[PDB]
């Protein structure tokens, strides 16, 4: 007649550990490759040559 | 070399034995043996000699 780790149940307390938990994380890629044009509105026009 | 085993956790089943296991040893031997010469030569010669 044993004594198992079932019949001490929760006298026997798991632990926690954050140690796997934090993630570095990107931004965007043409945010940095390219110009970022502010806008004070929703259109600008641009005029290019054509011809 | 010894060998150790993975166990288990229980007094019923075999997975809760640990293994038994044997370390030995051996002998190796220096023994010596002999290599010589005999060099014969005339006694006029080592006195007529100039080395």
């Amino acid at each position: 007649a044993d004594i198992s780790r079932a019949e001490v149940a929760t006298l026997i307390q798991e632990a926690y550990s954050d140690t796997l938990l934090a993630a570095a994380k990107q931004g965007s890629t043409v945010l940095s490759a390219f110009q970022n044009v502010n806008m004070g509105t929703k259109t600008t026009h641009l005029p290019v040559l054509a011809t | 070399l010894p060998e150790a085993g993975w166990v288990g956790e229980s007094a019923t089943e075999p997975e809760g034995v640990i293994p038994t296991s044997k370390v030995t040893w051996a002998n190796r031997t220096l023994v010596a043996e002999e290599v010589a010469v005999i060099i014969p030569v005339p006694e006029a010669v080592i006195d007529d000699a100039t080395v």
